[PDB]
């Protein structure tokens, strides 16, 4: 293992050969005899070279990155020691990232930015990072290869990258490219209710539900407001009164309708105020380009509601309604544009269709999320896999009840029909709320294997005249890497042995709404700038 | 089941010049005992355009926290006017009060701050170059916008 | 009524019409006139049997009611200084007309109607055989009249004659009933008066019958301690119930709901629901499934105390008798999604495991009696298995459909497609259709059907409309129509197995949830062994005894305006 | 000093259609275990002019009687209509309870009963004949009269 | 949601000869108002062998039943000794107290009754032919065995 790392560092075997060997690529006629023989001999050590490589960089980064009068010594590429080793390691890292060997592309990009944005050291044998010069050079060398991903990021993050001093110092060409980037980027009824007493009771319960929601809206941001003490008694009384007169179906329909209606949702002073208001609801800010699943904003309320309800009847009806709605939405035709002519008079049409799709997808995500929240609610808990053995009883017990939603069949049909962009994201949202014992059942094991195969088939460098647009690839790769980096999913799982998709349907706004952790990159730069002034 | 919860926050010097230090009163109720020191921070958004101009006013390390209702003060020096851009100096901005535990943040009690000119001639004739000495900061304490997250309050 | 009247004229033979209703193939012996008439009336088919049954219900209305010193009072020592015991103010001829076959009017008409009724019941055209047998017994034990045009029941003589005529055909079913009911039929006076031969055969049958834990399983250590505490609490509440579940006024909710809910909460806290559900199911199976002359008499008395509800006829609604009741209440009182889900998973696992047991039965070789134990062994084994299965299935069907069950009959003819679409999405908790199909294919109906019926009896009013359960009910209907208690093909299914399956299926098809029109809608191995005995038949179907009660009732009432007492206020 | 001391006499089924047996739930106190047995007897005043028409409903005997607060419920039959003189019975009469200890009486209770018809016509045009088909007896006024007497409690 | 609930039942004078009438005090608590009359029954189990010898002592109709806690007594004539078989006369039997609504039963509070001989020579020498005049019937009121069923308490 360490031996293979040293052999690569000595250049006996080319970096391309080892990366191809890790990727299980077919052995071509051009393969060299010595390199092929060495890699075949070490094949027994395959499947763990890459995680060890990541751990090695993480450990050596500890001295350059804190935790995991003083002047600021500017970083210059002249005072660089062992430049050859750093360049080789950066090239190998870039090859690994570009082949999707790593689980989360943006996690690796975040680490690269952290190396590029190191302030000062904190107090094979020789470490690979002797000074900020070495780490900055490594980061810039790796980032040089990855330009398309950066080019398609936000306009603001592009600007912060543009004004960075270290990038100019180490790679002026890259800066001229990302400058051109920022440049262009800125250039752009009585029948339903049985009997009549039931109808009246449903009217009262709907009134009470809207009353409690209005109370939440008025009071869900003031300090000290606890949802339980505030609303649990009322929600539980409503659940009881609704179960009494068997009216859970109508209330769940109203609940889902409102969920979709609400969650999915000087002039200069108003726009700046909107930006500030976005700042108020900004993500966790703590860090991590792969944050755990969470309910931001209005969605939070509903989660709390379900938790406070604690009702078998309401939970079952909600599960049924959400499954039905998700299946209905996933089957929408969503006729996308036909790329004919360059006429701009049809401008509106594009956006129309695009927006439609975005709406649909977002709704799906939301619904799926709540479904995955309630379906696995009884099983989720701080109980990691019991142990290596004695768990066959648990797997047998939990492998019987059929899944609430046939997610495997939906995923397979979507992949076969080339609707991955619409079918995968909400499946990932659904699975992110699993427990610690789901990534072991044959059903969900096959689901995860299929997701792994799909992710390995999504490389952000190829083009075959209309396979999959770049931004679609970015969205799917980001969501899949985020899925594969949740604590519930075992770390070893990844290391185990025409059509909507073809047309462009995800744009920057949709990408940043679906994945509100790309901004992390921007945040890092901003932090640096702030800490540059401080 | 967070060990630390937060309740009403009272900003005392809500009327003040732009150079007066901040002063907040936070009543955080801790349920059981913590194993480390709570870390409080104030982030002043220098510019609404981007985070590039965010100013970390001061980070405090407060953790004598047995169960019960507790208090302290979070006085911090005013933001340096040099870094804040021109357009965003005169407008309305926000100040975020964040708290972290084991390097992990779990509450972001915010505040909408406004920056007017006291003298009538200044409002009538807004100078091209902002003069911070005569600028007035009013913090709207009546509409705090808090946001809460769930974290693992484990032993280690 | 026109077809009924035409049959009454003897224009078409009873056998011909009975075979025509069953959609039997037209043989070469079919008569031209009868075949033509039946083909013409085919438009009126599919409801002739229901119409005949209804006709008997209306015409039976006239036969049944409707659709010196003195004592000494040793005062009770119940002082109990309390309530009104407190101080206050300054106190400081109608004869029984015996039934005789001589006074019978339109004997031919009664005979034809009785023969048609017997043919219909014996061919399984009717949904529930024992419901019809109970009705026949009710006719047989009619006291007096209460104050096409001519009624078919002019006097008690006519109804008694009809009942005995119907019973004549059915002897095997009666012969295989309990000893007590056989005795009551044998000693019955009306049977001797109207049919000495049937009473003699039943007397012979009666005489013949008389001649017979660890730290590894529990993650962490807090979970282990809290699970121990909750097991102790569960056993405490169970013991409290056992001690106090029959004293007047003891309400389960007020008594135990707070404790059960607190247990539920603390158990959900440390994610230990699986182990508690294992304990719950183990206790359920262990308990619910479960002078010498003085002990036998005490057993008989105790059976008398716990006899099922007397109002319920031969098709009572599903219920939990005895210890089972407790557990139902428990499930109701917890009202926890987590516990309900874990219980459904555990019950599904146990049902799947039990239903697949091999249960190698005896090979019927030689007549040696030395192998006695072996017979007993295998039979008992099967019985145990089956009973356990039934119990588990019942509870599963109780909790799976709990959120949907309610006093909400089918919404209406239309506007319900939304409900069916909504309810056709979630897969069933247990793949009952596949299990039923595999059981029927493998010839294990006696073991696979009863627990399926227990599971389905707790369905909803919208379950018979789903495609899945509609197909399940269609398959059960075909199976029930395939169980005729007169045929034999050298080893298809032993008689008592047929009786048990037919009784359970008829009871299922006479539950309010199942639509009445569903049954009348358009159409080696464990089985085939003497695995079901009288004891098992009466344990699986504790409503056959209804027949016995009826007879007993009559006898008692042979020996025997109420009053208007007004309740005292608070 | 008396060993027996009634403490109430609940009337059961006060509004009752005719022919319904009289019901009385008595509760009485015993302080010492008297050897003999008490004798409770219930009297219906058939007519208001003389006692020859009085009909003894029934006379139960009670014992043994240990010390304590004992009670019972007594059910007497309906009055015999054969000896009824005329409609005078329909008039308010009295039903009384007397208990004879040592064979001597020591108490009476007055319970004037409004023997009232059922049909409205029967009140507007009541028949001369004392028709017993419809009537409402046993309606007790709930008046606890106690005619205590100094009965001799001889040891033998 | 049973419209009618039941509570402690006290059988009055459980020690009595075989000819003494039964006496029960049942305190049934009704929640809201009923539209018809409860039907109470006594079933005396003449023989444990079969129901063939069950004797319906007396069926009573109770009403009207507006909401509130109510109680009453159910005096019924003693069982006819002629029907009771020979062997089962001296043994222990059961008496069932049932209630029905709209011909539907919802409570069957039972009772274990025992039948001894008071005088010692009869127990020492049990006569072949039981003589009902000298048998003592004791109702074990301390262990009632109730059973409850669920019925529809609809308006019609």
């Amino acid at each position: 293992m360490a031996a293979v790392l040293e052999s690569l560092l000595r250049e006996e075997v080319s970096v391309a050969a080892v990366v191809r060997w890790i990727a299980r690529s077919t052995q071509g006629s051009e393969d060299n005899a010595g390199e092929a023989a060495a890699l075949s001999s070490l094949r027994a050590l395959r499947k763990e070279f890459v995680p060890f490589l990541l751990n090695f960089l993480r450990e050596q980064s500890s001295r350059v990155l804190p935790q995991g009068s003083l002047t600021d010594e500017p970083a210059d590429p002249a005072r660089v020691s062992s430049r050859q080793r750093l360049e080789l390691v950066a090239l190998v890292y870039s090859s690994c990232i570009a082949e999707n060997l790593v689980p989360n592309l943006f996690l690796e990009l975040f680490f690269v930015f952290q190396l590029l944005t190191a302030r000062r050291m904190v107090t094979l044998e020789s470490p690979l990072f002797q000074s900020i010069h070495d780490c900055v050079f490594f980061a810039v060398q790796v980032l040089e290869c990855h330009f398309q991903v950066l080019s398609n990021l936000d306009k603001g993050t592009l600007k912060l990258l543009a004004e960075n001093e270290r990038l100019l110092c180490f790679s002026p060409a890259l800066q001229g490219r990302l400058r051109a980037a920022y440049e262009g980027s800125v250039a752009v009824n009585r029948a339903n209710f049985s009997s009549d007493r039931a109808f009246h009771t449903f009217k009262k319960q709907r009134d009470v539900f809207y009353e409690v929601l209005r109370e939440w809206e008025d009071h869900h941001e003031e300090p000290g407001w606890d949802f339980e003490k505030g609303l649990g008694s009322r929600i539980r009384a409503m659940m009881g009164q609704l179960s009494a007169a068997c009216s859970h179906s109508h209330f769940v329909r109203l609940f889902q309708k409102q969920l979709l209606q609400m969650c999915q949702s000087g002039a200069d002073k108003l726009g700046r105020l909107w930006r500030l208001q976005e700042r108020l609801m900004a993500p966790q800010s703590s860090g991590g380009p792969c944050p755990p699943p969470t309910f931001p904003g209005c969605q939070g309320f509903f989660r709390d509601f379900i938790l406070s309800a604690s009702s078998f009847q309401f939970n079952q009806h909600l599960m049924d309604s959400l499954s039905l709605k998700i299946q209905e939405l996933n089957g929408l035709a969503l006729p996308q544009h036909e790329p004919n002519d360059e006429d701009g008079e049809s401008d509106v049409d594009w956006q129309g269709e695009r927006k439609q799709f975005a709406v649909v997808l977002l709704s799906l995500r939301l619904l799926a999320k709540f479904l995955g929240f309630v379906a696995f609610l009884p099983y989720r808990g701080p109980e990691p896999p019991p142990t290596g053995e004695l768990q066959d009883s648990i797997l047998a017990l939990r492998s019987q009840v059929p899944p609430v939603l046939d997610v495997r069949t939906l995923l397979q049909r979507g992949l076969q029909a080339r609707r991955a962009v619409l079918t995968v994201p909400w499946l990932v949202e659904f699975l992110s709320f699993a427990d610690h014992v789901v990534p072991l059942l044959e059903y969900y094991r096959d689901i995860f294997t299929l997701l792994l195969r799909l992710h390995r088939s999504l490389v952000l460098s190829q083009e075959s005249e209309g396979k999959m647009c770049f931004l679609n690839k970015l969205l799917l790769l980001a969501v899949l890497g985020w899925l594969f980096q949740i604590p519930t999913v075992p770390e070893d799982l990844f290391f185990l042995e025409h059509g909507l998709d073809n047309a462009p349907v995800v744009d920057q706004q949709l990408l940043y709404t679906c994945c509100p952790y790309i901004g992390e990159l921007r945040k890092l730069l901003a932090s640096w700038v702030s800490g540059s002034s401080g | 089941m967070a060990k630390v919860q937060v309740n009403n926050v009272v900003v005392l010097d809500n009327p003040s010049p732009f150079y007066n230090p901040f002063q907040f009163e936070i009543t955080f109720e801790c349920i059981e005992d913590l194993s480390e020191d709570l870390e409080w921070k104030i982030i002043y958004v220098g510019s609404a355009e981007s985070e590039e101009y965010d100013q970390v006013l001061d980070s405090v390390l407060v953790g004598p926290v047995p169960a019960g209702r507790h208090m302290f003060v979070f006085q911090a020096d005013a933001p340096n006017p040099g870094l804040i851009p021109d357009a965003d100096a005169v407008g309305v901005t926000v100040v975020l009060i964040t708290c972290t535990y084991r390097g992990q943040e779990f509450i972001r009690v915010g505040y909408y701050v406004n920056n007017e000119y006291t003298e009538t001639e200044l409002r009538e004739n807004p100078p091209v170059k902002p003069d911070f000495s005569k600028l007035q900061r009013n913090i709207l304490a009546s509409n705090p916008r808090v946001t809460r997250f769930h974290i693992n309050w484990e032993d280690n």
